[PDB]
C-alpha cells in the first residue's frame, strides 16, 4: 500500500474538486449577466453656498455658489491618494449602465409656465434654488421658467435638460453614447443555432412570434483563448477537461430496447466451454449487466472524446473474450485517445496470443522505445490481405485537424461515420478464425476461435452501432464555442474493457438521438461559460493595467489572480503550483486593454488632480523661506497665508523621502535654516487668531521630524483670520501689515457657472431587453425509426 | 529641437483628424497627445523675436483641456479646437522665425533663440511624439 | 466633395492594411470605420454618367459587416472583404470621371453631377475621415 | 517576399515612434507588432551572401518581449530597444543584398536567395503588415 500515498502527491498538485460530481452544479448555475438601469445621474459634485468676505473686511449681506466635492474620504499621503483613485475607478467598473432610458428619471418642473420637466429629483432642486435667491441674473431667472423638453414620441427619441458638473457630463455623455444594447429581429435567432441543425432534415425549426422594432438584446462576448492554456499550463488544463467530461456525460441519450441478458449469457457461456483448463470460470463473465455497462460504456466513449480527456484501458490479459471485443474499440475510436503507455499494452495483448498465434510465427519483444506500435511493427511482417488492410486502418486511424464558423474541431473518416470499416473487421477477425493454430492445443484453441464467431456473426448489428455512435459525437459538437485542443491530459479516466463487450453483445435497433431541448441546453451552458471566460480577462487585464499606470508597486498581483480564478468556478485555487501561477500573471499584463474599460481610466485620470484640489482635507504641500513674507488677501477666507505655485524652492517628495529611510537633507536644511518646499499630500490645521499669529506658530511644528524620523506626523497651520470669527480689532485698530514666515500650498474653488454647466440628454423612450433567445424557436423531431445520416440513407438497417 | 518638431507634428495633425462628423475611434489617441500637449505647457511663459525688424511678442498658455465623452464629433467640437490650435499655430511660426535668424560660429548645432534653449529642458520632453521626416 | 475624399481615403487602406496574417490589433480601428462607411450607404441608390459616350450605370447598395473577432486574419476574412471593396472601387471611378467632365460658368467650386450633389447631404456626412492630402 | 517588406516597416516605425519622453498609447499597438515579430523569428537560423566578395554571415535570433506597463517611455525603455533594433536591421540589410545580386532565366519572379526562399513558409506569414508602398 504505497500505491494510494503516490497517487495523492500527485492530486493535491490539481485544482479538480474532491466530489467530481460536483462540478456539474458549478457549471449550470453560472448565468448570463442581467441588462443593468440606473436610476440616478452619477454625480460626483454639488453646488453648495458659502459665506465670502471683502478686502480687509467682514462678512457681507451676501453669498455664492461653489462647486464642492460631496463626500470627501480623500486621505493623506501621495500613496494613499492615488491609491483611493483605483477604489473609485472599480466603484466605476461595476456599476456602469449597460442602457438608460431618461423618462423614467423625469421629474416635473414647479417653476414652469406650461408643463415642463427636467432630468432627475436633484437638478429640480438646484434649480429651484436657482429661482428664488436675489443674485440670480434676469436672463437666467426668465430662462428656467422656459426650458422644455420634447418628447416626440415616433423614433422613441427624448430630450431633457439637466444641471451638471463638466467632469459629471462626462461620465454621463460616455453612458448615453456608448451602450452595449442593439435590436432583434427573426433572422438574428435564425442565425445563432449551430449550422448542422440549421441544415438538417432531423430537426424542425421555425418562427413561431412577432418581434417588434423595440425588441432588444446584447452580444455575449464569444473570442478565442488569447491566454493560451493547453501548451504550458499542465495542471491548470486538467480540471478544464474533468469539467467538459462531466457536463458531456450527462448529455447523451441512454440507450433502449437492448437484448437481453439473461438469454445472452447463456449463448456465451455454452459456445465456448468453461471446463477446459481456465482458473477463473466464472470471472471471466462480468458483462451480464446492460443499463450500468453498455449504458456506462457508451456515456464513457462520446464525452470523453467531446471533452477531448485522454482514456485508460483496463483489462485481464487472460480473458480473452475481453480480448476480442477491444479490437472493435481500436478500429473505431482514434488513438490519439489513449495514453501512450496503455496503448501498446493492449495492442501486444491482442498480438502475443493472438495475432502471431493465428499464424504460427514466434511471439515478438518490443523492447519499449520505438516509435512503431505492435500494429504497426505487425503490419509489413504478415502477408495477408484480410488482415493487413484492417492493421493499416487501425494504426492511422486518428482526428483530422481543421476549423468551422472559428471554432476548430477534431473529426474522423468516413469508414467510421458510415459501418463501412467493420465490413473489414470481419473478413480480418473471420479469416484467422480457421488457422488451426500449430503448437496449441486443441482444448484451448477450439475455445478461442468460437469466441471470435460470437462477434463475427453481429456484423449487422455493429455496422449500425458505429453508425450511431458517429452520429450523436457529431450532432453534439455543434453545440462547441472553445477549440477542442488536443494534449495529453495529467490524470486519465478509465476504460474498462467489460463494458465493451457489455456494449458489443447486447445492442439492438433501436435509435436515440438527442432531443432539442437537450441540444439547446448543452448550446446554452457552452456559451455561458465561454462568455463568463473572457469578462473575467477583460476585468483582470484592466485592473492590472491601471495599477501599473497609476505607480502602486506594493499592489502584489498575485492576489488578482487568485481572485481570477476564483470567478470561472470549476476551480480550487488553493492548489494551483506556484510557476503556473506566475507564468499566468505574465501573460495578463502582454494583453490590450478593452476600450470601454479603457476610455474610463483615460476619462478618471486625466480628472485625478481636479477631484484632488476641491478636497476640504488636505494641502498638498508646505514653502518655508524664513523670511516675513506678507499675509495674501482673499475673498474666501479673508486674509490667508495661501500658496498658488512653487517657484524657486526646492521641492522635496514627502513620499520618496518616507520610502528611502536616510533622511540626511531634510536635517541640514532645517537646522541651518534653509528654503524648502516640502511637496506632499498633507492633511492641515485652520486657526482663527491674531494672537496665534503674533506669538510665531506655523513655524515651531517641524522639528518633529528630526526627532521622530517620520513624516506621517506632519501637520501646519493655516492662517484664516476674519472679523467674525475672532477677535480681529488688532487687525483693524493698528498700523502694521501682516506677515508670515511659512505658507499652506492650496486651491481656491470655483464657482457655479449657469450657463456652462446646463445640458441637454438624449435617449431612447422605451425598449425591452430579452436574453435567452432561444426561447422563440419551436422545436419539433422526425420519428426516430426514420431517422438518417449524413448521406440521406436510415441509420440502424437492423430492422 | 526634437520638442519643437513634436509640436508641429500634432497641430499638423489636429488639424487634419478632428473633422466634424467624424468618429471618435479615428482620434482616440490624437486627443490623449493633445491633451498631454497643453497640461506641459499651461503656467510657462515665452518671448520671441527681437533682432532686426522682427517685433517683440510675448507668450503665454492657459488653456483648457478637450472632451473626451463623445461617439461622433459635432461643429461644438470643432470649433472649441480651432481656437486652441490657431493660438499654437501662430507660437510656432514665430519660434521658427527666431531661430533661422539666428547664429554663432562656436557651436551651431545648439539652440540659439531664447525661446528654444527653454525648450530643451526635461520637463518639456514629455511632448515628444514621432520623428518620421 | 470633403465625404468622396473620404471614401477613397478607407478603400485605399482597406486594401493595404485588411491582408493575410496580419494581426487584428492592426486593423482594430479601420474596421469600425469600414463597417460604418456600409450602414450609412446601404439602402441608398444612384445613378453616373450620360454626358458624350459614357455610358448610364446605376448603382445600389446592400452589403454585410465585417467580422470583428479574429486575433490573426485569414483568407476567409480576406477574400470575403475584397468582393466588397471592388464594388466601391469601381463606384468611384464613376463618380470621378462624372465630375471631372462637367463644367458650369456661375457658381463652379459648387459640384455639378447628379450623384456628388446627392453626397453633400447630412446623412452622409458621417463618412468623413481625415483630410490630409 | 511580403514578410520582406513587413520586417522593414516595423523597423523604420520603431525608430520612429520609440522615442524618449513618448506616451504610451501612441505606441501601444506598435508594440503588440514587434513583440510578435520576436516570437516568430525566436529559434530560427539563417545564413546570407556567399557570391562574389560578399562575405558569409550567420544569423540566430534569441530576443526578450518588450514591456507594455510603462505611461511616458523613459531612458532605460528606449535603450533596451535599440539594441534589439540593431540586429534587425543589420539582418535586412544583408538578405536585400544577397537577392539584388542574384538572377535567374527561367522564373525570376520567384526568391532567389537562401534566407528569402526560407521566409516564404506559412510559418512566418504571420509578421505580414500593411503593404502601403
Amino acid at each position: 500500500h504505497q500505491k494510494e500515498v503516490q497517487y495523492e502527491i500527485l492530486q493535491k498538485t490539481i485544482p479538480t474538486f474532491e466530489p467530481k460530481e460536483s462540478i456539474l452544479k458549478k457549471l449550470e448555475d453560472i448565468k448570463p449577466e442581467q441588462a443593468k438601469k440606473q436610476t440616478k445621474l452619477f454625480r460626483i459634485f454639488e453646488p453648495k453656498q458659502l459665506p465670502i468676505y471683502r478686502a480687509n473686511g467682514e462678512r457681507e449681506l451676501r453669498n455664492r455658489w461653489y462647486w464642492k466635492l460631496k463626500r470627501d474620504t480623500l486621505p493623506d499621503g501621495d500613496y494613499d491618494v492615488r491609491e483611493y483613485f483605483l477604489n473609485l475607478y472599480d466603484q466605476v467598473l461595476m456599476e456602469m449602465p449597460d442602457y438608460l432610458l431618461l423618462k423614467d428619471m423625469a421629474v416635473e418642473n414647479k417653476n414652469s409656465r406650461d408643463a415642463g420637466k427636467v432630468v432627475d429629483s436633484e437638478t429640480a432642486a438646484i434649480c429651484d434654488a436657482i429661482f428664488q435667491d436675489e443674485e440670480t441674473e434676469g436672463a437666467v431667472r426668465r430662462f428656467i421658467a422656459e426650458m422644455r423638453q420634447r418628447v416626440q414620441a415616433d423614433r422613441n427619441v427624448v430630450n431633457y435638460p439637466s444641471i451638471l458638473h463638466p467632469i459629471d457630463h462626462a461620465f454621463n455623455e460616455y453612458f448615453l453614447q456608448h451602450q452595449l444594447v442593439e435590436p432583434l429581429n427573426n433572422d438574428i435567432i435564425f442565425n445563432y443555432i449551430p449550422e448542422r441543425i440549421r441544415n438538417d432534415v432531423n430537426y424542425i425549426l421555425n418562427m413561431d412570434r412577432n418581434l417588434p422594432s423595440t425588441a432588444r438584446y446584447i452580444r455575449p462576448n464569444l473570442l478565442q483563448d488569447r491566454l493560451n492554456l493547453h501548451d504550458n499550463f499542465e495542471s491548470l488544463w486538467d480540471t478544464i477537461t474533468t469539467s467538459n467530461y462531466i457536463l458531456a456525460r450527462s448529455v447523451v441519450p441512454d440507450l433502449k430496447e437492448l437484448v437481453s441478458t439473461e438469454a445472452q449469457i447463456q449463448k456465451m457461456s455454452q459456445d465456448l466451454q468453461l471446463e477446459a483448463l481456465t482458473i477463473q470460470s466464472e470471472t471471466q463473465f462480468l458483462t451480464g449487466i446492460n443499463s450500468q455497462a453498455a449504458n456506462d460504456c457508451f456515456k464513457t466513449l462520446i464525452a470523453a472524446m467531446l471533452s477531448q480527456r485522454t482514456m485508460s484501458l483496463d483489462f485481464v490479459t487472460t480473458n480473452y473474450m475481453s480480448l476480442i471485443s477491444g479490437m472493435w474499440l481500436l478500429t473505431v475510436i482514434p488513438n490519439d485517445m489513449f495514453i501512450r503507455e496503455s496503448l501498446v499494452a493492449c495492442q501486444l495483448a491482442i498480438i502475443n496470443t493472438i495475432v502471431y498465434p493465428a499464424f504460427g510465427m514466434q511471439r515478438m519483444h518490443y523492447r519499449n522505445g520505438d516509435p512503431q506500435t505492435p500494429f504497426q511493427i505487425a503490419e509489413q511482417q504478415i502477408q495477408n490481405f484480410q488482415v493487413a488492410n484492417w492493421l493499416h486502418f487501425v494504426n492511422y486511424n486518428q482526428f483530422r485537424q481543421v476549423v468551422i464558423d472559428g471554432v476548430l474541431n477534431q473529426v474522423l473518416n468516413d469508414n467510421i461515420r458510415n459501418g463501412h470499416v467493420v465490413n473489414q473487421l470481419m473478413e480480418a477477425l473471420m479469416q484467422l478464425s480457421r488457422q488451426q493454430f500449430p503448437t496449441m492445443p486443441v482444448d484451448y484453441k477450439r475455445s478461442i476461435q468460437r469466441g471470435i464467431l460470437l462477434l463475427s456473426n453481429r456484423l449487422g448489428q455493429l455496422v449500425d452501432l458505429t453508425r450511431l455512435l458517429s452520429y450523436n459525437y457529431e450532432t453534439l459538437m455543434a453545440c462547441i464555442t472553445m477549440n477542442m485542443q488536443h494534449v495529453q491530459t495529467l490524470t486519465t479516466e478509465k476504460l474498462q474493457l467489460t463494458s465493451v463487450t457489455s456494449l458489443c453483445m447486447l445492442i439492438g435497433n433501436a435509435t436515440v438521438i438527442p432531443s432539442p431541448q437537450t441540444l439547446f441546453h448543452y448550446y446554452n451552458v457552452n456559451v455561458n461559460f465561454h462568455s463568463n471566460y473572457n469578462e473575467r480577462i477583460n476585468d483582470a487585464v484592466a485592473i492590472i493595467t491601471a495599477a501599473n499606470r497609476l505607480n502602486l508597486y506594493q499592489k502584489k498581483m498575485k492576489s488578482i489572480v487568485e481572485d481570477f480564478l476564483k470567478r470561472l468556478q470549476i476551480f480550487d485555487v488553493a492548489r494551483v503550483p506556484d510557476d503556473q501561477m506566475y507564468r499566468l500573471r505574465d501573460r495578463l499584463r502582454l494583453l490590450p486593454v478593452e476600450i470601454r474599460r479603457l476610455d474610463i481610466f483615460n476619462l478618471i485620470a486625466m480628472n485625478m488632480e481636479q477631484i484632488e484640489r476641491a478636497s476640504d482635507k488636505i494641502a498638498q504641500g508646505v514653502i518655508i523661506a524664513y523670511r516675513d513674507m506678507q499675509l495674501e488677501r482673499d475673498e474666501m477666507y479673508g486674509y490667508v497665508n495661501i500658496a498658488r505655485n512653487l517657484d524657486g524652492f526646492q521641492q522635496i517628495n514627502l513620499e520618496e523621502l518616507m520610502r528611502s529611510g536616510d533622511y540626511a537633507q531634510i536635517t541640514n536644511m532645517l537646522l541651518n535654516n534653509q528654503p524648502v518646499a516640502l511637496v506632499g499630500a498633507l492633511p492641515f490645521i485652520t486657526d482663527s487668531s491674531v494672537i496665534s499669529l503674533i506669538a510665531k506658530l506655523d513655524a515651531t511644528v517641524f522639528a518633529q521630524i528630526v526627532k521622530l524620523r517620520k513624516v506621517d506626523t506632519l501637520k501646519p497651520i493655516l492662517y484664516k483670520i476674519n472679523s467674525d470669527s475672532n477677535d480681529f480689532y488688532l487687525v483693524a485698530n493698528y498700523d502694521w501689515i501682516p506677515t508670515s514666515t511659512t505658507k499652506v500650498y492650496k486651491q481656491v474653488p470655483q464657482q457655479f457657472d449657469f450657463r456652462a454647466s446646463m445640458h441637454m440628454l438624449t435617449s431612447n423612450l422605451t425598449f425591452t431587453v430579452y436574453s435567452d433567445l432561444l426561447a422563440f424557436v419551436s422545436a419539433d423531431t422526425v420519428e426516430p425509426i426514420n431517422a438518417v445520416a449524413f448521406d440521406n440513407m436510415r441509420i440502424m438497417n437492423e430492422l | 529641437m526634437d520638442v519643437l518638431y513634436s509640436l508641429s507634428k500634432t497641430l499638423k495633425d489636429a488639424r487634419d483628424k478632428i473633422v466634424e462628423g467624424t468618429l471618435y475611434s479615428n482620434v482616440s489617441d490624437l486627443i490623449q497627445q493633445f491633451n498631454q500637449m497643453i497640461i506641459t505647457m499651461n503656467g510657462n511663459e515665452f518671448q520671441t523675436g527681437g533682432i532686426g525688424n522682427l517685433p517683440i511678442r510675448n507668450w503665454n498658455f492657459n488653456f483648457g483641456l478637450l472632451g473626451t465623452t463623445l461617439l461622433n464629433l459635432d461643429a461644438n467640437y470643432v470649433e472649441t479646437a480651432r481656437n486652441t490650435i490657431d493660438y499654437f499655430v501662430d507660437f510656432v511660426d514665430n519660434v521658427c522665425m527666431d531661430e533661422m535668424v539666428r547664429e554663432s560660429q562656436r557651436n551651431g548645432i545648439a539652440p540659439q533663440s531664447d525661446s528654444l534653449r527653454k525648450l530643451s529642458a526635461i520637463k518639456f520632453k514629455r511632448i515628444n511624439f514621432d520623428n518620421s521626416s
